[PDB]
RNA sequence: UGGGAGAGGGUGGUGGAAUUCCCGGAGUAGCGGUGAAAUGCGCAGAUACCGGGAGGAACGCCGAUGGCGAAGGCAGCCACCUGGUCCACCCGUGACGCUGAGGCGCGAAAGCGUGGGGAGCAAACCGGAUUAGAUACCCGGGUAGUCCACGCCCUAAACGAUGCGCGCUAGGUCUCUGGGUCUCCUGGGGGCCGAAGCUAACGCGUUAAGCGCGCCGCCUGGGGAGUACGGCCGCAAGGC
């Protein structure tokens, strides 16, 4: 069991996946917009993310998780609602950092982002 | 409509109970402009929920109204290329109106023959908790709870 | 609150003045605009070019995680 | 069903049928052809062929004029195709965003 | 002579972010994608997360209505080699000048030949959708090619649809780069607005499309047609 750890939010236009890990970054448990029961574009909404965050706290708290630094990646719509849900869950949420990957103009992107 | 909110008609209180909501139900019973008939069908039922239930028609009546008032409803909206079922909160004017409408409707499905009997027995089941009248409310609500995912698409 | 004010004279080429240079970077390690440094077009070029060498020597970051 | 009205002219069951063979083009879109009505007539310049048809997604209404009677029928069907094909695909555009 | 600015060009190095793949760990019922979906991927352990590694390509912020080039075009950072150009002194030469049919060189991309490289992307192609149908648009895959060297090809909305040089004809303003004596004054660029004037109008206007001189290229109704024949060039495609 681990009392302190990391909560990751991968927030995309299609979905919000949330995984909670240990202080060493190795996953304890994870939820997602599909896990709580949605298919298709529903998996992208904030309610979708809100359920995945809460099922992720609900999950990790059952292992003794208490404190979590929050890490956020991606400009999804259900993003800001995922962080609220983590705080209003009962987890010490000691930080929020945003490690969103931006390339310094690297690989040419697919036609739909050009 | 297209220029301002039309004003809600106030309705005169009745003369058997002096209530403004007992009247607004009387109307919903009334067919082809025969209000005298709308009265004696309703009132006969008030006798009924007294004969078979030692309590107050106006008490049974109003409680059944608060038992069919749909707190949440869905109201469609075409977002992008799909007509989603967005969950709107309901106006207490509309809650009133749907409850009164669904009562007679859920009543005028019942099996017993005379109308006044169906109006009492449906108010005698909605005031308690059961009845097809309440089912409409409970169904409509679960239709909105199931679609709270789109509750942000509200206006 | 412009950056060039909160700093008396300084060399716009001393790539080893991490203390002065680091102020010209945003809280996400990025090179700040002219609207925020107050350097003219002429001098803003030399700032950026020496931030970039300072990064290569390792004295300055290329990017920083955003905290809240 | 399919109704045909020759106003102030005489035509034949054969000619009337040729109209039906020509409205059948609109069946290509596989949408309901509700009470289609073909009105024929003769101006001092050539024939006029009118048509009102309603579908699940709207009505079609056009008029084709020409010297040749049958050539007016094609132009009428020419304009009816365009109105129907728009009714079937106009709502497809505004899907994004 | 003495200074400046700059993604100008070439060569050799090297920095960090991101994607993909492989390896280690940890973990599980989905992930991905769309307008909504499905193909696809996933209990043979995916996605999400941490560590290790390989590799190619492009350089985030700065970055701009910006800078440079004769045009095409040029953007991490370092160094070498190299071009064009502006400024200030008014020292030297002594009309040495302008243009320029031919000629020669340069010439985005795509394409070609030999060899290398190949992460991402992606013609062709396959499959899913969309749809009346959908040889498309959207989605999941994917080969040339995109990248390096050398050699070809020589095209373009190669655009300012505005050839070059010189002179002359209000100004206001914003900006880049110099020089003063630094308020401001003046040179060289980049725009905007406008005097006169021009223009069929739209618009141009000291960055002329105004007023003038020199020289070059070019036009002479639309289609046929940038086609045919011929000739030259090209490996071919195809170019003139
Ligand atoms: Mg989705
Ligand atoms: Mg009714
Ligand atoms: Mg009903
Ligand atoms: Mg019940
Ligand atoms: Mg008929
Ligand atoms: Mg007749
Ligand atoms: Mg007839
Ligand atoms: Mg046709
Ligand atoms: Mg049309
Ligand atoms: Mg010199
Ligand atoms: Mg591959
Ligand atoms: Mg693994
Ligand atoms: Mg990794
Ligand atoms: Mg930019
Ligand atoms: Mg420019
Ligand atoms: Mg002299
Ligand atoms: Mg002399
Ligand atoms: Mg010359
Ligand atoms: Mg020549
Ligand atoms: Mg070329
Ligand atoms: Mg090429
Ligand atoms: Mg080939
Ligand atoms: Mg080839
Ligand atoms: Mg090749
Ligand atoms: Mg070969
Ligand atoms: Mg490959
Ligand atoms: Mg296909
Ligand atoms: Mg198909
Ligand atoms: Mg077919
Ligand atoms: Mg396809
Ligand atoms: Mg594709
Ligand atoms: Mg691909
Ligand atoms: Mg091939
Ligand atoms: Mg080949
Ligand atoms: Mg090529
Ligand atoms: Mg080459
Ligand atoms: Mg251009
Ligand atoms: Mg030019
Ligand atoms: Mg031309
Ligand atoms: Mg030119
Ligand atoms: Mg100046
Ligand atoms: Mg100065
Ligand atoms: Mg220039
Ligand atoms: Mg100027
Ligand atoms: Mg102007
Ligand atoms: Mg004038
Ligand atoms: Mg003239
Ligand atoms: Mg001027
Ligand atoms: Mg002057
Ligand atoms: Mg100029
Ligand atoms: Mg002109
Ligand atoms: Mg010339
Ligand atoms: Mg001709
Ligand atoms: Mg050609
Ligand atoms: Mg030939
Ligand atoms: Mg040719
Ligand atoms: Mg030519």
């Amino acid at each position: 069991q681990v009392a302190s750890g990391r909560a990751y939010i991968h927030a995309s236009y299609n979905n919000t996946i949330v995984t909670i890990t240990d202080p060493d970054g190795n996953p304890i448990t994870w939820s997602s917009g599909g896990v709580i029961g949605y298919k298709g574009s529903r998996k992208g909404t904030p309610y979708a993310a809100q359920l995945a965050a809460l099922d992720a706290a609900k999950k990790a708290m059952a292992y003794g998780m208490q404190s979590v630094d929050v890490i956020v990646r991606g400009t999804g719509a259900g993003r800001e609602q995922a962080i609220r849900a983590l705080q209003a869950s009962g987890l010490q949420v000691k930080s929020i950092v945003d490690d969103t990957p931006v390339p310094h103009n690297g690989c040419r992107p697919k036609k739909k982002f050009r | 409509a297209r220029r301002r909110r039309a004003e809600v008609r106030q309705l005169q209180p009745d003369l058997v109970y002096g209530d403004v909501l007992v009247t607004a139900f009387i109307n919903k019973i009334m067919r082809d402009g025969k209000k005298n008939l709308a009265a004696r069908i309703f009132y006969d039922a008030c006798k009924i929920i007294q004969e078979k239930t030692g309590q107050e028609p106006l008490k049974v009546f109003k409680q059944a109204v608060e038992n069919v008032k749909p707190r949440m409803e869905v109201r469609s909206r075409r977002v992008g290329g799909a007509n989603y079922q967005v969950p709107m909160e309901v106006s207490p004017r509309r809650q009133q109106s749907l409850a009164l409408r669904w009562l007679v409707q859920a009543a005028n499905q019942r099996p017993e023959r005379r109308a006044a009997v169906r109006i009492a027995h449906e108010l005698m089941d909605a005031a308690e908790g059961k009845g097809g009248a309440v089912k409409k409310k409970e169904d409509v609500e679960r239709m909105a709870e199931a679609n709270r995912a789109y509750a942000h698409y509200r206006w | 609150a412009k950056v060039k004010a909160t700093l008396g004279e300084f060399d716009l080429r001393d790539y080893r003045n991490v203390e002065v240079l680091k102020r010209f970077l945003s809280e996400t390690g990025k090179i700040l605009p002219r609207r925020r440094t107050g350097l003219s077009a002429k001098e803003q070029r030399i700032l950026a070019k020496t931030i970039k060498r300072a990064r290569i020597l390792g004295l300055l970051p290329f990017t920083e995680k955003l905290v809240r | 069903t399919m109704n045909i009205t020759s106003k102030q002219m005489e035509i034949t069951p054969a000619i009337r049928q040729h109209v039906a063979d020509r409205l059948a083009k609109l069946e290509k879109w596989q949408t309901h052809l509700i009470n289609p009505h073909i009105i024929l007539s003769k101006e001092p310049q050539g024939f006029v062929a009118d048509a009102t048809i309603n579908t699940p997604n709207g009505v079609l209404v056009a008029s084709g004029k020409h010297e040749d009677m049958y050539t007016a029928i094609n132009e009428l069907i020419n304009k009816l195709e365009r109105q129907l094909n728009k009714l079937q695909h106009k709502g497809e555009a505004r899907r994004a965003a």
